[PDB]
RNA sequence: CCGGGUGGGGGGGAGGCGCCGGUGAAAUACCACCCUGGCGCGGCUGGGGGCCUAACCCUCGGAUGGGGGGACAGCGCUUGGC
RNA sequence: UAAGAGGAGGUAUAGGGAGCGACGCUUGCCCGGUGCCGGAAGGUCAAGGGGAGGGGUGCAAGCCCCGAACCGAAGCCCCGGU
């Protein structure tokens, strides 16, 4: 795996498919669409100190390293 | 032809002009002495009234409001200056 | 700019044309929406329903701002103050009730206009028969008092220097678009070039 | 359908209607009758809709 | 500049910075209110109200058993026995359909108006053109019409007073002299409050008990708030 | 909207108006909570414009040295239109 | 499939796409429609920012759902070009 994280690990995917939005009001929304898609999460690259690595993801910078690097 | 048959209390409310305007086209008559014709009527009918009175055969006049119809149908326009000053005139 | 009233579904079959069409209409303050157009549309008589001249035993109107009027035919009864307060220099004054005729007392049915936080005007016509004294005797002081209005005339006068924006009905229809240049923006006939490069 | 109206006629004490037929322009005048509804009276309905 | 007043004294001890109390500045105001002749002291409040939606323009009293002295000139508006009642009570200006006749005709000394409900409906038809909206009219359920005027003339040696907010909420209230007692005109503004609160009606929305001030009428003064 | 009010600095060497008098629909001072009012104070802004550099982008015969770019762009979820 | 590679270790007298096909004489008239480019200023329209007012229960303070005055792009309409 090359899309995992160090302190996680998250590669998902999910559906989609759209109609309309009358619907208290109207006959019902039609629903003509599947399509398989996929859902990716943040890349980030990074240097603290003697500079390694890690590649957290976007929200675990302010709560996840930090803590490593105040040992 | 639909509303030929209403009252006067509930007409038009500002036709009435229109429909008088009409009363006396109709008659024989030389002289009309109108006030303010174009009270309600809005521009529509102001152009219609206002292509006849230059095309006339007795004579007429009409003690009404200034600008629109002054300097297109007047000919002479009297005025009252000061008190019983009647003999100022303009335009001729 | 809070709401006044929220008039829904209304509807006249006097003449068996459709006098008003459905609606749902909206007025709060700070406004100053003038009405044009039409020869038989009854903007005085749809001015009839929001002060309350009439019922529609159908309507579920609501109302919490009270409101003025100006009748478009008709005079007045006395109204005679001690010690005369603002009618001496507005307008007429104290006068006998056999002379008032023409632009005498349209200057006095307006007269009793100006009163008691009245929070709005549903004039029919302002300026009748009034000549150019009493056009800046009015415009000077109808600008003055605030609040939300619905003032509806026949020229571009007055018209021009106090309405923000201008409706027009024809056969109920409640478009809206900014005052002033109303004459000018009804060139939507010319985007009516087609039927001349469709056919 | 062009002239005449599907009109709906209810009462002049209560609630719904009794459903007839209308012209609209050589009659205008908004027609009233008389009808025995569900309270046994006879009473006279008017068109409302 | 400067302008310079025998009020810089007076406003050196009243410093407009602290929200003054009753007592407080009560003692504060007996030995302030200390010129010329005894201070009458009338506890106004503006109420935070619509007065011209009449479902919130609100007025009444209260009774306060406690000795007074020169305050609200009322016309006790009566028959012979209520007359008497009232005569004996100390009315300043007594008297029924007279009196009616009396201001119809010319004559203005009262700031209150006290009326038995033998004779209200005259009062009610007769006095409204004259009387209006000026702090003055009758009202029903106000403190205005009822039988206990004897009870109201008799208790104004002590208590009464008599509300009316007018054009922004302006509301009086008779609760001193020049250093009059603390603890009596405190039991009166202690049911001013009561009073106020008790025809409280239902449009309250922020801070409805608004403002709170003893501006008298016209003359030496510094306000005045009922919470302590 | 004539007069004048509103605000400061004066030329210094018992003083003026306010009381009284006056006048009339009110009468002279002057403290007035909170409301309408137009200028200011601590500031305040959806949006628009300047340069700076401890995020990152691209390149420098030994490269946290140096010199650029600069919070653009690149990238992740998401709205509308071809 | 994100990295990467051909363009090219080339830099507008170079590089992609479309059309007529040496040489000689020449390639006229239309911008109404369609495509492409340049648009001052304005007309409609999406999420999002907002909270006027109204609805359900509860001893009450409160907890839940609609909501719309105003502000918010590309594309279209309108005005000129080829
Ligand atoms: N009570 C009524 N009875 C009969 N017809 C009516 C009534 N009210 C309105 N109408 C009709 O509806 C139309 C509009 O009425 P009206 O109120 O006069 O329009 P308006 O906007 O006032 N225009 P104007 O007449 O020029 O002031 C008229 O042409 C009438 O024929
Ligand atoms: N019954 C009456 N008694 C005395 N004077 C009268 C009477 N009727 C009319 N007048 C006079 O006529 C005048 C009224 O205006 P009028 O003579 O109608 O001119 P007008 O231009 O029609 N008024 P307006 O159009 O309202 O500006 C007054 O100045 C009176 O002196």
């Amino acid at each position: 795996m090359k899309e995992g994280i160090h302190p996680k690990l998250v590669p998902a995917r999910i559906i989609c498919g759209c109609g309309n939005v009358i619907e208290t009001y109207s006959t019902k929304p039609e629903i003509y669409v599947e399509v398989c898609s996929k859902c990716h999460p943040f890349y980030t690259g990074q240097q603290r100190f003697v500079d390694t690595e890690g590649r957290v993801e976007r929200f675990q910078r302010r709560y996840g390293d930090s803590y490593r690097k105040g040992r | 032809a639909n509303d030929i048959q209403k009252n006067l209390s509930d007409l038009s409310g500002g036709e009435i002009i229109k429909l008088l305007l009409s009363k006396m086209l109709l008659g024989k008559y030389n002289i009309l002495l109108m006030d303010e014709p174009g009270n309600y009527l809005d521009l529509k009918s102001i152009a219609a009234l206002e292509t006849m009175m230059k095309s006339y055969a007795g004579t007429i006049i009409f003690v009404s409001h200034d600008k629109q119809l002054v300097d297109n149908i007047a000919d002479i326009i009297y005025e009252i200056k000061d008190h019983k000053i009647i003999k100022t005139f303009e335009r001729d | 700019m809070s709401l006044i009233i929220k008039a829904r579904n209304i509807r006249l079959d006097y003449a068996g044309r459709d006098v008003l069409d459905i609606d749902e209409l909206e007025i709060h303050s700070y406004d100053r929406i003038g009405l044009v157009g039409d020869n038989g549309a009854g903007k005085s008589s749809l001015l009839k329903v929001l002060n309350g001249e009439i019922v529609l035993a159908e309507a579920t109107l609501q109302r919490f701002g009270d409101f003025a009027h100006i009748s478009q035919l008709g005079g007045i009864e006395i109204e005679t103050v001690e010690d005369r307060a603002m009618l001496s220099r507005l307008g007429v004054s104290n006068v006998q009730n056999d002379t008032m005729s023409g632009g005498e007392e349209t200057r006095a049915k307006i007269a009793a206009a100006f009163s008691q936080q009245v929070h709005g005007i549903l004039a029919d016509e302002p300026t009748s028969h009034l000549d150019l004294n009493g056009i800046d005797l009015l415009i000077g002081q109808l600008k003055a008092f605030d609040g939300a209005l619905l003032v509806i005339s026949h020229d571009r006068y007055f018209l021009d220097m106090v309405v923000d924006k201008i409706w027009e009905l024809k056969d109920g229809k409640i478009t809206e678009y900014w005052g002033g240049y109303s004459d000018y923006l009804r060139q939507k006939e010319e985007e009516r070039q087609h039927q001349a490069v469709e056919y | 359908v062009r002239l005449k109206l599907l009109l709906e006629c209810t009462e002049c004490k209560r609630r719904n209607y009794a459903t007839e037929k209308n012209k609209r322009n050589t009659p205008n005048k908004l027609e009233l009758r008389k009808y025995c509804p569900w309270c046994r009276k006879h009473t006279v309905h008017r068109e409302v809709k | 500049p400067k302008h310079g007043k025998r009020y810089r004294a007076l406003l050196e001890k009243v410093d407009p910075n602290k929200i003054y109390t009753i007592d407080e500045a009560a003692h504060l105001v007996k030995e302030l209110a200390t010129a010329k002749f005894d201070e009458t002291v009338e506890v106004h409040a503006k109420l935070g109200i619509d007065p011209r939606r009449s479902d919130q323009n609100v007025r009444g009293t209260v009774s306060l058993p406690h000795g007074l002295g020169k305050q609200v000139r009322v016309l006790a508006i009566a028959k012979g026995e209520k007359i008497k009642e009232a005569e004996e009570a100390g009315a300043d200006y007594v008297g029924g359909e007279e009196i009616i006749q009396k201001i119809l005709d010319g004559w203005m000394d009262f700031d209150a108006v006290v009326a038995t409900p033998d004779v209200m409906g005259a009062v009610g038809s007769k006095l409204g053109r004259i009387l209006g909206p000026r702090g003055l009219l009758p009202n029903p359920k106000a403190g205005t019409v009822g039988f206990n005027i004897g009870e109201i003339i008799r208790e104004i040696k002590a208590g009464r007073i008599e509300f009316r907010n007018d054009k922004t909420g302006a509301i009086h209230a008779p609760v001193g002299k020049a250093s009059f007692p603390p603890e009596k005109l405190a039991d009166n503004i202690r049911a001013f409050i009561r009073a106020l609160e008790a025809h409280k009606p239902e449009g309250a929305k922020g801070t409805f008990l608004r403002s709170v001030y003893v501006t008298t009428t016209m003359g030496p003064s510094v306000r005045i708030n009922p919470h302590s």
